[PDB]
């Protein structure tokens, strides 16, 4: 049961260090950002069985 | 009662029935395929909400 | 003897009823040993740790 | 009272005053230790509990009148005088029935001091009941093995109470008891012998009273001493406090304490331990057909005040 | 007929009041919701 | 144990349980299972006794066991993918070492041997939130990622349990044991259907919950930890053992009664999937189960034992403590069959 | 005639 | 000095190995000590500065607390070492022959799967060739706990408050 | 494991009954040893000795009924010429049975054993023949 | 509950006690 | 992998059997559970200081405060059993059977 | 009351799986079962070989 | 887990706003009164374990039994509805969109299809 509180009230309480390409103090990138943004946009909303 | 009127319900009961039965097997088949593929409503795991990446200048020029 | 004794109040129950029932209360008496010693089902756990990896990879 | 009371605010260690205290006159069979309680109650101002007999339970609950001996007690104090040694097992019934009911006693008592915060004095105590148990064991009426479940009874319910601040004890000798008794008037009083006298004495002297102080202080008066209440006062009145584990009580333990003693039930919970002893197992169809019976008393059948027979009222919106 | 008072004895009026309002206001609720859900459903469908 | 600090702890608990099932990282999922755990140690410990010390060394042992390979995982799925998120785990051993993790919590054999003990050595109002409330944040991780779960494993440990449950069941006369192997069993029965679907591991742990509700709560309006003590009971308040002989019932399985339902939605989803050994091995397995809560209904009302003449005094007084939601979880655990069609709800 | 009721020889069993 | 991490690593196995055996607990301790040190020794060599200085200095702490309760609870009159006990002895040589085993195979084949597949190269070719600039980029990361990690920290200071609370509950009889 | 099971599957039925036979030998030795350890972790046996004679006795029961199983299968097969048989299975499993009697010196467990093991081992067989999954993929 | 059938005497103390039982003599028993 | 990663590992399975597999006493136990909890605290710094996870820079410090959390609570439950039991053999733990 | 008890109470207590008990339970118990098995399933297939050939006659057998 | 991650579900949300296309429950539904039936058996239950008239006693306290039964089992007849239509929506619209996976068949009548007699001798 992954009751998402989060995504209802609109709070942002670890959605933040889920991934290396999101927000980073002083805009250090990861060492992988441009991987994960691709694989993360081409996997955006076409649900998990499709992704893989 | 008479005797049409057993006829006519038990034509009634068997055509809802037999409509139950049908969209039984259509569901189990529905439900077979969108697991097996994931290009349906239904079986939809969550992936990474791109909203997340950080589409800003980064400090190394490469990003 | 044959039927009343020997099949029904014997072999018949022997054959189901009363090997199942022993059955089940040998298992019973072997799950529960009634030890409560961590030293030996934690390594039964290192055991099962190290099956399972074994197994399903 | 409740966690929610406590929580709130109420505390006990604010009720507890310089008479907040409870008081145990203890002594041998018809040793007047009855009149000096009474006594020391009057002048101290605190509340006289009557030693608790076979029907005190029913003067609690209920009516406060005593209910029929097949229902509250299945035992005679008249028949184990009679006869000691009965094989009815009447004795240690009566025993442990009567220490049930010093329990509750005890526990009533508890209860009055941490609510109202009047002082309690007791006429003997659960501390106290052994020594007839230890008689009768000498006696020989009863075996071992009742003594052996009275043992594991005690261990399980007084563990959980404070022992009295006070432990006044009154010292008439035998023979004196002895004539006290015949010409008390009651004939089976007067078949009491001479030994269980002696040997309920020689427990009072040897196990209560020194373990008593070696917890707190213990008074100890003769039958011309004792008749003097305002002497008995005094000496309560100059004790030093410090006897008795009273002052190592924090509101925490006299949550817990007056907690315990609310529920009655959770008081009485160990005293039907599953020791199937033949002196007080009681079988399936008695037990079935006393409980039928206790069911169709007057007010016994439904929780209090939802009784329509004795003029409970309201109930449909109760 | 009792010595000690009944716990509950006299029924808490407070109480009592307080759970026919509650009962009440569930059973207008539930009317007026359905009434609502009727109205509605005929509304989105004619 | 001070009344607000109990409380506090009990609403710690409660809150790891919520950051367990409601985070969408993995760190803090551990970290609620550690506030979970830190706060379940002393509510363990709320009445000192040697073994309830006993209980709290051993329940903490076995779950900081399962959180350190819980974490362990987590580490191994962030080194081999570079995310926290809760989703399709990437590596094959990481979700082997979560899986051996998340079944030691829950209690799965050949997990199972701390249940029996940390049971018993607790007493009832803490065995019925062991029951009950800890089976909430590993049930939920797993249903979070059934998707990855190797299926095999999943099932060898449910029907492990279900049969080690049964085993152990009748061989035990204390009440509480009998209760900790019940609920192996019926953990076995939920973590069944896990990779199949998930809502009937809800619906499961529902009716799991109602009726552990009911006979713990039971229990404790009896004050009755052993079969012996809960026999007197009959002579006392015959409603109470009448109650717990149909809860008994409902809890073997047999309709009309609300148990049947997750036994019989479980086995119509294993059909569906072409399972038909396991799901008719786990029906005739939970015979055992129904076994030993038939012979506590002998002992308990069917049949009556001897009472001791003590209990003429508590005839005359009543309960204090009122448990308001005994009737409604009695009611729920024994009449919702009529009421299967609701399973919509739970999707 | 009665209903056997367990005896204390059967409820020691328990 | 290519291998330095290697070597520290390899000091780390060396360590848990050493109180995996399970001596003394006052021996214990001291192998706890040198595992931390050296992995303190790793993580600043792979540029963790404050990390691996923060896992020192708390494991330095920690393990004196151990020892006192080592003196108080886990003393026997007979304290035990590694070569008191053929059983503690047998797992430390158990524990060093499978560390040397597995380090030479992966050493002399240097594509080694065990369980996981791992290069026999040294960690120097995994690092990074990129400028951080002005950063400390582990330090600006650490600090962010009180920007971006509130929840974090909210959750752990209630933890360690509830700690403090669990702590006297458990020992107070 | 599933080495274990493609070593003994892959041999045709009624074929290479020698290698056959060694493949189940192998598959109860490796039952037995994980029996043997669960049992030494379980119930400690009092010396290293103990244990060692523990876990040989338990290894030797599981293999032999595993080699008898499998000899008297693919005998079977070979003799009555019917591959696809449960019966063969039938006859494998009760004669595991009957070792495993004689190995605890039990007349009673030994016809017990041939019995169950007898009707588990045809039903093996008739999973394998028809396509029974113990363990179902989910496929809803 | 002695007097009811039981397993078969093999002491000759059994023997009497169920010779006994049945109202039997031991030498005919 | 980095050979680094794979020594680490394997101090993390040494530490785990180590703590599955009790000897006498309850503290070489917590000692055990305290080296998993550093071998997890350098594995998760290693791999976020390689992958320049800046963000997740302070995951191993949270890990480290629950790891000495729990060595608390190991601690007062080890207390407890001397208390009540006079030594910390895990021998002592018995009354609690099956 | 003995005799009543020795005759249906006390028979499975007192009973060992000798080998003349088994022997005897299993000529008694599954002997006449596959007896009469082999009977009536060579009768059947006598009269299916009959029906099959033509060579039986049915000629007014319309209840069945 | 099929309906839990559909397009457009708000998450803890017990009816969404495209439900009220549904006809509600009517409150003469034979479920609504075997929900009231299960809160009157509640107040039953309640009476008898506190000893006190089973039948009479706390006739408030048995109907706000009722009457909550009755509230939250609307509610959930509401919900599970809703989920069904969903269901049958999704599997209609599935069907639709993958003409393939879901053919038409030759609709022979029983006169050209040959199922064999099995005769019962």
């Amino acid at each position: 049961p992954f009751f998402d509180v989060q995504k209802r009230l609109g709070l942002d309480l670890d959605r933040w260090m889920t991934i290396q390409s999101a927000e980073q103090p002083h805009k250090i990138p990861g060492r992988c950002h441009a991987f994960e943004k691709e694989w993360i946009e081409c996997a955006h909303g076409i649900g998990g069985i499709r992704a893989e | 009662d008479g005797p049409e009127k057993n006829y006519e319900k038990t034509m009634a009961i068997l055509q809802i029935e037999a409509e139950k039965a049908e969209l039984r097997l259509k569901e189990l088949e529905v439900r077979r395929l969108m697991r097996a593929r994931g290009d349906g409503p239904w079986y939809q795991y969550p992936t990474i909400d791109k909203a997340l990446i950080d589409h800003s200048p980064k400090t190394t020029p490469d990003n | 003897k044959s039927a009343s004794s020997l099949l029904d109040l014997i072999w018949l129950e022997t054959i189901l009823p009363k090997t199942t029932s022993f059955i089940q209360m040998k298992m019973s008496i072997m799950v529960s040993n009634q030890k409560g010693l961590i030293k030996l089902y934690f390594l039964s756990f290192l055991i099962t740790i190290m099956i399972s990896m074994t197994l399903f990879n | 009272y409740g966690p929610l009371a406590f929580v709130l605010g109420e505390r006990t260690t604010r009720k507890l005053t310089e008479t907040s205290k409870v008081i145990t006159v203890d002594g041998n069979i018809c040793s007047g230790k009855g009149r000096l309680a009474r006594e020391i109650a009057e002048k101290l101002g605190l509340r006289h509990f009557p030693e608790a007999g076979i029907h005190y339970a029913d003067s609690t609950t209920g009516d406060g009148k005593p209910l029929d001996v097949q229902l509250s007690g299945n035992c005679s104090l008249e028949k184990f005088y009679d006869d000691p040694k009965s094989n009815d097992g009447n004795s240690y019934r009566l025993q442990s029935w009567l220490y049930a009911s010093r329990l509750l006693q005890y526990a009533d008592a508890l209860e009055h001091l941490l609510s109202t915060g009047q002082g309690v004095v007791l006429e003997r105590s659960i501390y106290s009941d052994f020594v007839f148990l230890e008689a009768m064991y000498r006696q020989g009426f009863i075996r071992k093995q009742c003594v052996e479940h009275y043992n594991e009874v005690k261990k399980v319910t007084a563990c959980e109470y404070l022992p009295p601040h006070v432990v006044v004890y009154v010292d008439v000798p035998v023979p004196e008891i002895q004539s006290r008794i015949q010409k008390k008037g009651n004939p089976h009083e007067m078949k009491i012998t001479a030994a269980y006298l002696q040997d309920i004495e020689n427990a009072y002297k040897k196990t209560f009273l020194p373990e008593m102080s070696e917890k707190c202080e213990v008074l100890q008066y003769s039958a011309r001493e004792a008749e003097d209440a305002e002497k008995v006062v005094e000496d309560i009145e100059y004790l030093k406090c410090d006897k008795g584990p009273w002052p190592d009580q924090d509101d925490r333990t006299f949550h817990r304490l007056r907690m315990l003693v609310q529920n009655k039930l959770e008081v009485l919970n160990y005293t039907t331990i599953p020791v199937y002893l033949p002196e007080i197992t009681i079988g399936a169809h008695q037990s079935d057909r006393v409980f039928q019976k206790f069911t169709e008393l007057p007010g016994r059948k439904y929780s209090p005040g939802y009784n329509e027979d004795v003029g409970d009222k309201w109930i449909w919106l109760k | 007929f009792y010595i000690r008072e009944p716990p509950h004895g006299s029924p808490d009026w407070l109480k009592v009041g307080l759970t026919l309002g509650t009962s009440v206001f569930l059973w207008i609720y539930l009317i007026k919701q359905h009434k609502e859900d009727v109205l509605e459903y005929k509304r989105r469908n004619g | 144990m001070n009344p607000i600090i109990y409380t506090t702890l009990i609403m710690t608990v409660m809150s790891g349980t919520m950051l367990v099932m409601i985070s969408s990282h993995w760190l803090l999922i551990w970290i609620g299972f550690e506030m979970n755990l830190l706060a379940m140690i002393p509510v363990l410990m709320k009445n000192f006794n040697p073994r309830a010390t006993e209980a709290a060394t051993k329940y903490f042992l076995t779950q900081a066991t399962a959180s350190m390979m819980l974490m362990m995982a987590i580490i191994i799925n962030l080194l081999y993918s570079g995310q926290w998120t809760i989703t399709k785990m990437f590596n094959p051993v990481a979700m082997t070492m979560m899986t051996m993790a998340l079944a030691m919590k829950l209690g799965l054999s050949p997990f199972h041997f701390w249940v029996p003990e940390v049971t018993q050595g607790i007493s009832l109002q803490a065995g019925l939130l062991l029951l009950t409330w800890q089976k909430l944040a590993p049930l939920s991780v797993l249903c979070q990622i059934s998707q990855s779960i190797n299926p095999n494993l999943m099932l060898t440990m449910a029907m492990l349990s279900i049969l080690i449950g049964g085993w152990g069941g009748l061989n035990q006369t204390q009440l509480r044991k009998i209760m900790a192997y019940s609920s192996i069993a019926h953990m076995g029965w939920m973590t069944a259907v896990l990779p199949y679907n998930t809502t009937m591991t809800i619906l499961n742990l529902l009716i799991y919950i109602t009726m552990t509700l009911a006979m713990f709560m039971l229990l404790i309006h009896s004050s009755a930890t052993t079969t012996l003590s809960l026999s007197h009971t009959w002579n006392k308040m015959p409603v109470i053992t009448s109650l717990m002989m149909v809860t008994l019932l409902s809890m073997g399985g047999l309709p009309p009664l609300s148990g049947f339902m997750p036994k019989w939605m479980i086995i119509q989803e294993m059909t569906k999937n072409e399972s038909i050994i396991m799901p008719t091995l786990m029906a005739m397995t939970a015979l055992l189960n129904l076994y030993f809560y038939m012979r506590l209904a002998y002992s308990s009302s069917l049949t009556m034992f001897p009472s001791t003449n003590n209990m003429k005094m508590k005839w005359q007084f009543e309960h204090t403590k009122q448990m308001k939601l005994l009737p409604t979880m009695i009611v729920l655990s024994t009449l919702v069959l009529p009421m299967t069609p609701a399973l919509s709800s739970l999707n | 005639a009665r209903q056997w009721q367990p005896d204390v020889e059967w409820a020691e069993q328990f | 000095t290519m291998y330095i991490a290697f070597i520290l690593s390899t000091i780390f196995v060396i360590g848990f190995v050493g109180f995996s055996s399970k001596p003394s607990p006052i021996y214990g301790g001291l192998g706890l000590i040198v595992s931390g040190g050296v992995g303190c020794g790793i993580v600043l060599n792979f540029g963790g500065s404050f990390l691996g200085l923060m896992v020192f200095l708390i494991y330095l702490g920690g393990m004196l607390v151990v020892f006192g309760y080592t003196t108080a609870m886990a003393t026997e009159m007979y304290p035990e070492v590694w070569v008191s006990n053929k059983t503690v002895f047998g797992a430390f040589v158990s524990g060093l022959m499978m560390e040397f085993c597995m380090v030479y195979y992966a050493l002399k084949e240097e594509e080694v799967e065990i369980i996981f597949k791992f290069n026999g190269l040294g960690d120097w070719v995994i690092y990074d060739t990129g400028d951080s600039g002005f950063f400390s980029e582990e330090a600006m990361g650490i600090a962010a706990l009180y920007s971006y990690g509130t929840w974090l920290v909210i959750v752990t200071g209630w933890s360690l408050l509830i700690g403090v609370v669990v702590i006297m509950e458990i020992t107070r009889g | 494991a599933k080495t274990l099971l493609h070593k003994y599957s892959d041999i045709p039925e009624g074929t290479e009954c020698h290698r056959k036979a060694y493949a189940s030998t192998s598959i109860g030795g490796a039952t037995g040893l994980i029996v043997s350890a669960y049992s030494i972790a379980l119930k400690p046996p009092a010396s290293f000795l103990e244990g060692v004679a523990r876990t040989g006795r338990y290894t030797f029961t599981s293999a032999a009924i595993g080699a008898i199983f499998g000899l008297t299968s693919c005998i079977s097969a070979q003799v009555r010429e019917k591959p696809d048989d449960p019966l063969n299975y039938f006859i494998g499993g009760c004669a595991g049975g009957l070792t495993l009697g004689a190995r605890t010196r039990s007349y009673g467990i030994g016809a017990a054993a041939c019995a169950y093991m007898g009707l588990t081992a045809a039903l093996v067989k008739m999973g394998q023949l028809e396509g029974w999954q113990v363990f179902a993929e989910p496929k809803v | 509950k002695d007097m009811f059938p039981g397993p078969y005497p093999k002491t000759p103390e059994e023997r009497a006690a169920a010779a006994k039982k049945y109202n039997m003599r031991v030498e005919d028993y | 992998m980095p050979l680094v990663y794979m020594n680490i590992i394997m101090a993390f399975a040494i530490a785990l059997a180590g703590l599955l597999m009790y000897r006498s006493h309850l503290m070489s136990s917590l000692l055990c559970l305290e080296g998993m909890m550093l071998s997890l605290f350098i594995m998760s710094t290693l791999i976020i200081l390689n992958t320049h996870f800046t963000l997740a820079n302070m995951m191993p410090i949270i890990l480290l405060v629950f790891a000495a959390c729990e060595a608390a609570l190991g601690l007062s439950l080890l207390v407890m059993v001397s208390n009540t039991y006079g030594t910390d053999y895990v021998q002592n733990l018995n009354l609690l059977q099956c | 009351i003995r005799w009543t008890y020795a005759r249906s109470a006390n028979i499975y207590p007192n009973f060992r799986p000798t080998p003349k008990t088994s022997l005897l339970g299993a000529l008694f118990g599954i002997g006449p079962l596959f007896f009469w098995y082999y009977v009536f399933k060579t009768d059947r297939d006598k009269k299916e070989k009959l029906i099959q050939e033509g060579k039986l006659d049915q000629t007014f057998n319309i209840s069945y | 887990t099929m309906m839990s991650g559909r397009p457009g579900r708000v998450p803890l949300q017990f009816l969404p706003n495209e439900a009220r296309s549904l006809p509600p429950p009517k409150l003469t539904d034979p479920r609504l009164v075997y929900m009231g039936f299960l809160g009157y058996c509640s107040g039953l239950i309640d009476n008898a374990i506190r000893r006190r008239p089973v039948v009479s006693a706390g006739l408030h306290r048995q109907l706000l039994y009722v009457t909550s039964f009755v509230f939250f089992g609307y509610y959930l007849l509401k919900r599970q509805d809703y989920m069904y239509a969903l269901r049958d929506h999704d599997m209609f619209a599935y069907v639709k969109s993958h003409p393939e996976d879901f053919p038409e068949k030759d609709k022979k009548t029983y006169g050209e299809i040959l199922e064999e007699f099995h005769p019962v001798r």
